[PDB]
């Protein structure tokens, strides 16, 4: 039941209206790293981004717009997040299922694994 | 290692202490003091007559960013975005589309002299020496609007500066 | 440089403010900024360099001076080989 | 023509797509319209005749690029063609209280007025806004006032869904009602034509004016409404200049003007080689009360509410307070005599 | 848990009574030192306001470190430490009222 | 400078130096703007054998810090560092 | 005797042997009254016991001061006055028992 809502001193609109998302980051397809998937992250919601007048340039008013927090485990974050009085959704951990790999498969005398090439 | 400063005894004989005494009732040091300054206003003024005499600069000086081109006449930046991801200050905003020719070109290429702190990157970051800091100092303006700068603007004054900028590359090319 | 029908000068991005465009009112008692070297046209105008090997190298020119050098391949007679950076085209002869 | 759709959150940055050319920006009420166009983030095509020195400080108002400073002539309607092509919303503010030599009252009350009117049209401005006192008439004594009629009614016959504002007198920091009450302590002592006895004012607060001009702008059912501010409260000419007297703490010197015996003192005043000290129409303003139009709509009719003289004047007079108020401190003083 | 300066919820109410105490009659002061055209009453209803915003802490220490933060600012508002415009930043006056029913907030932007 | 002889006597005599000899102002002594061009030394690191990255690879030598003492689970006194030896009095000017 | 001792706010001793003796004698008693297991007493005992050996076996100020490497010799009393003041709160603090609570499971894991 702890609050620092009060203390922290953001305004109520950000405490009230804004959904935190707690989440492990998917891995960037285009890459077969796996460094970037191994801490809890916390992002906000987005929100209006438009373009200023005079050169184009995406504006915002949303603060908590770049606001992104690393925490080690899941409860973690959903403790900070609690104790900042933000409503939170927790996406679970995805992780590569084990996978069965034969190089000798690719030369089935039966099976259809064989690779033509 | 250490030297001490003051820790210095006043001689107590007569004549050490008559001289003390005239400096403080005759006041010697102020006339040495006095004798410096008149010296100063006898010597050669250090001021430059600017704007018709201006000061040294160096071949390395980093002033108004200027996008440049190849001798073709081809715009040299590639739209890697490597200046935006350097720049420490954000002030370089890039957009590119393959253009009809299909090169890869910027169709934005905003410099913010007004976010810009001249620290140099980009000029050193670029990878076929695009955006250079031009020799030029002397651009201010009476709007802040003029100092966004736009990419017709920033190639405009490559086009403007090339020859100096080129003969400063030149000379400079080799130390980095 | 082509001009807009609205009399704007048109960028080499093809950037012209339509007529219904209220930010047109910024080059009212000022002038809009447009380089009028395109480089499009000044590429296209270079001449082909014909070379008899079938990889060639491009530094863009000055060596340290131009871009980083890569290597063309020429042996499609259909189309010649342009360098990523320099733009300038190259083939095979006949 | 020009259609903006808004966007942001209505801050500075935001785009509230009202691109507008606020004529006599410059003015006293302009101050503040200019600067609540600019806080919404509106483009805000100034046309000014002066130097630029004194439009400098309506640049801070808004952001970068939304305030774009243009000369025009008041007299050449090309300038004016230039400075409203790309305006959805032209606004008039183009008064000059006292008459001088190259523009009289109706050179700037008609003409230039039905001009703005007329090349708006032209260019296809969305919506217009005009600004005549309430006290201004056709059969209205003072020329200026006739004027200003002549001039509404040319803008309706050229604008005819322009919405045509009819404010009281307006009070506010930069005030030129308040202030010339406060200042008429210089002048001798108080000159109160009838003691102030058969004038009863209504004065509006500049911002409660502004913020109804941006309110009409935004409300759609404001096209084609003479609107008419009209003050809170309405108070004896006397009553205000004695609360102006207390509030300002000035040793207060009321002697009541006789038509021929002062007349000798206006005369005087009009022998002057330079203006008859801003026109005997601005003394013929201060011998009329504000008329009770209630068939015209209202500040409430827009939402806002007038603010209460008596609160604000405190601020509006401040300035004129001197060590009389800052070495004896004293206490406050008490609102004025509400003739309502 | 160690108390920061009170072990109940009661004493950091007396706290409370206390800090507000201070504000209350400090109100009049501000005014009249500051220039501010606000009313005493006015000023005292803004403190009301922001003290009843903490109301809901149900926490000794948290409304402890509360009353410090309104001790500073207190001490800040009887000295010249804060500027007519800090004390006036309460009073929102510049920023326009943000409407808080649904059918406005729709028309207004896409924010929740 | 270009002081007549009587200026630089009566500014010597006003310092108590010889101006001339220093002047604060820069004449020819400058090294020339336009210099032969550069050529930067190669590293120690120019190699084409031996010259593995493993063995120099500094960042991947730094480790964790060693943990001394860890709660979680005679002998002479230490001090941190042996003490400070006293600094000695300049050779070149001991007192200013 | 030096005229001085170089830093200012530091006076010459004129009794410096005496001064010293007096000190490390006390300390020596505060020490005492510390448990006997307690490491602080084992530590600060071998230590004061050190230097109390070295002044009373030298005679001279500076070969003393040689010999401890506390500095000058005003100094040495300076730091054994303020042993004496660490070891009387020392007493009160206990810091010999065992630690008051582990903490909590990754309070000192880095990176996170
Ligand atoms: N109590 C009030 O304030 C009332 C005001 N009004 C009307 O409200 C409008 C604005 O009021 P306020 O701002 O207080 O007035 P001000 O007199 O303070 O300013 C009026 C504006 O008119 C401009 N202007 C006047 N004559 C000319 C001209 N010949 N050519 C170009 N510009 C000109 C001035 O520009 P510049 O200063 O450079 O000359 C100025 O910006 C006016 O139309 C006024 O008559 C009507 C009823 C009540
Ligand atoms: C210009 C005026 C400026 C106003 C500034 C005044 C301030 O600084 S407000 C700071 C005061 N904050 C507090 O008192 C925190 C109180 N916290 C609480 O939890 C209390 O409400 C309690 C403990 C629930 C008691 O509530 P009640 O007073 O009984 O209901
Ligand atoms: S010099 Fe200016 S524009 Fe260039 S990288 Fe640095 S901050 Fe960015």
């Amino acid at each position: 039941k702890l609050d620092i809502t009060t203390l922290t001193g953001v305004p109520e609109e950000h405490i009230k209206t804004r959904k935190v998302r707690i989440f492990v980051p998917a891995r960037n397809n285009m890459q077969s790293g796996v460094n970037n998937t191994k801490k809890w992250k916390m992002e906000f919601d987005t929100r209006e981004r438009w373009e200023n007048p005079l050169m184009g340039w995406s504006s915002t008013a949303d603060p908590l717009s770049n606001l992104v927090l690393t925490f080690s485990t899941k409860e973690d974050a959903v403790a900070f997040a609690e104790k900042n009085g933000w409503s939170f959704d927790v996406e679970e951990r995805k992780v590569p299922k084990p996978k069965s790999k034969s190089y000798g498969a690719n030369f089935s005398w039966n099976k259809r694994t064989r690779v033509s090439t | 290692t250490y030297k001490f400063v003051n820790m210095r005894e006043p001689s107590m004989d007569m004549k050490s202490v008559t001289d003390r005494a005239a400096q403080t009732l005759l006041w010697t040091e102020l006339v040495r003091g006095l004798g410096m300054t008149l010296s100063y206003l006898f010597r050669e003024p250090a001021t430059i007559n600017y704007p018709f005499e201006k000061g040294p600069l160096s071949p390395r000086f980093r002033g108004e960013h200027a996008l440049r081109r190849y001798p073709s006449g081809e715009e040299r930046c590639i739209a890697c975005k490597l200046c935006e991801a350097v720049c420490p200050a954000q002030a370089i905003t890039i957009e590119a589309e393959p253009r009809a020719d299909g090169s890869r070109r910027t169709t934005r290429y905003d410099i913010d002299m007004t976010k810009c702190i001249y620290c140099g990157f980009c000029q050193e970051a670029c990878p076929v020496d695009a955006i250079v800091e031009g020799p030029n100092f002397e651009f201010s303006t009476e709007t802040h609007e003029e100092l966004l700068y736009n990419k017709e603007k920033l190639l405009n004054n490559g086009d403007k500066w090339e020859a100096e900028i080129a003969a400063n590359i030149q000379a400079d090319y080799l130390y980095r | 440089v082509r001009t807009s029908p609205t009399g704007e000068k048109v960028t080499h991005t093809g950037q012209a403010y339509d007529d219904g465009d209220y930010r047109r009112v910024r080059f009212s008692d000022r002038q809009k900024e447009v380089n009028e070297n395109f480089a499009i046209d000044l590429i296209a105008e270079q001449p082909v360099s014909e070379v008899g090997s079938r990889v060639i190298s491009c530094d863009g020119g000055g060596g340290a001076l131009g871009h980083p050098r890569v290597y063309i391949n020429l042996d499609k007679e259909t189309k010649t080989g342009t360098c990523g950076y320099c733009g300038l085209q190259f083939r095979q002869p006949h | 023509h020009h259609a903006l759709i808004p966007h942001g959150k209505g801050g500075r940055s935001s785009v509230s797509g009202i691109v507008a050319t606020v004529f006599g920006a410059t003015g006293f009420l302009g101050r503040y319209v200019v600067n609540h166009l600019g806080r919404m983030g509106s483009q805000v095509i100034v046309p000014y005749r002066c130097e630029p020195y004194d439009t400098m400080h309506l640049r801070p108002m808004g952001d970068l690029g939304q305030i774009i400073f243009m000369e025009w002539n008041g007299k050449d309607k090309d300038s004016i063609r230039k400075v409203v092509e790309h305006s959805n919303v032209v606004i008039n503010l183009v008064g000059r209280e006292w008459e001088t030599k190259n523009f009289d009252f109706e050179d700037v009350f008609v003409k230039i007025p039905h001009a703005i009117a007329q090349v708006s049209k032209e260019a296809g401005v969305e919506k217009l806004i005009h600004i005549s006192h309430l006290n201004a008439d056709i059969k209205s004594p003072s020329r200026y006032l006739r004027s200003k009629a002549v001039g509404e009614k040319e803008v309706r016959a050229a604008f005819p869904e322009a919405t045509i504002i009819k404010p009281s007198d307006i009070f506010g920091r930069e005030d030129r009602f308040l202030n010339y009450f406060a200042s008429m302590r210089w002048f001798g002592g108080v000159p109160l034509i009838s003691l102030g006895k058969e004038t009863v004012k209504q004065p509006v607060y500049i911002v409660d004016v502004s913020k109804g001009i941006i309110n009409a702008i935004k409300d759609p059912d404001a096209k084609g409404k003479t609107f008419a501010f009209v003050g809170p409260n309405r108070y004896l000419l006397f009553d205000l200049v004695q609360y102006i007297f207390a509030v300002a703490y000035r040793p207060f010197l009321p002697y009541p003007l006789p038509h021929f015996a002062y007349r000798w003192v206006g005369r005087l005043f009009e022998v002057s080689p330079f203006e008859p000290w801003t026109t005997r129409d601005k003394v013929e303003r201060v011998h009329m009360s504000d008329m009770t139009l209630p068939h015209l709509p209202g500040l409430e009719d827009l939402g806002i509410q007038a603010t209460p003289l008596e609160l604000k004047a405190i601020e509006v007079l401040r300035r004129h307070r001197t060590y009389r108020w800052l070495t004896s401190e004293m206490e406050d003083v008490k609102p004025a005599k509400t003739v309502n | 848990v160690k108390p920061i300066f009170s072990r109940d919820m009661n004493e950091a109410k007396r706290r409370v009574r206390e800090l507000y105490r201070a504000w209350y009659r400090e109100v009049p002061n501000t005014v009249h030192l500051f220039q501010l055209d606000i009313s005493v009453k006015q000023g005292r209803d803004k403190v009301r306001e922001m003290f009843m915003k903490n109301a809901h802490v149900t926490d000794p220490r948290v409304v402890d470190l509360l009353v410090i933060k309104g001790k500073m600012e207190l001490e800040e508002t009887i000295n010249v430490w804060k500027q007519r415009t800090h004390i006036m930043r309460f009073f929102h006056e510049t920023e326009a009222p943000r409407p808080t029913d649904f059918l406005s907030k729709f028309y207004v932007g896409h924010d929740p | 400078a270009s002081a007549t002889r009587v200026i630089q006597l009566l500014r010597n005599w006003a310092s108590g130096r010889d101006l001339q000899a220093k002047l604060q102002l820069r004449y020819q002594e400058i090294s020339k703007r336009t210099q032969p061009p550069p050529k930067l030394p190669v590293g120690p690191s120019h190699k084409l054998s031996n010259n593995y990255y493993c063995t120099r690879d500094g960042r991947r030598e730094a480790m964790p810090p060693s943990i001394v003492m860890s709660s979680q689970k005679e002998k002479k006194a230490v001090t941190p560092a042996p003490p400070i030896k006293r600094w000695e009095l300049s050779k070149d000017q001991p007192y200013l | 005797l030096k005229k001085t001792t170089g830093l200012v706010g530091l006076a010459v001793c004129e009794t410096p042997h005496e001064r010293l003796k007096i000190l490390y004698t006390k300390i020596l008693d505060v020490l005492g009254q510390i448990p006997k297991n307690a490491a602080y007493r084992k530590y600060t005992e071998q230590i004061t016991n050190e230097k109390l050996g070295m002044v009373k076996a030298e005679p001279d100020v500076k070969k003393l001061e040689e010999q401890l490497q506390g500095g000058q010799i005003e100094e040495v009393i300076l730091q054994a006055e303020n042993e004496l003041s660490l070891a009387r709160k020392m007493l009160r603090w206990k810091p010999w028992e065992p630690l008051v609570e582990e903490p909590p499971a990754n309070q000192w894991k880095w990176p996170i």
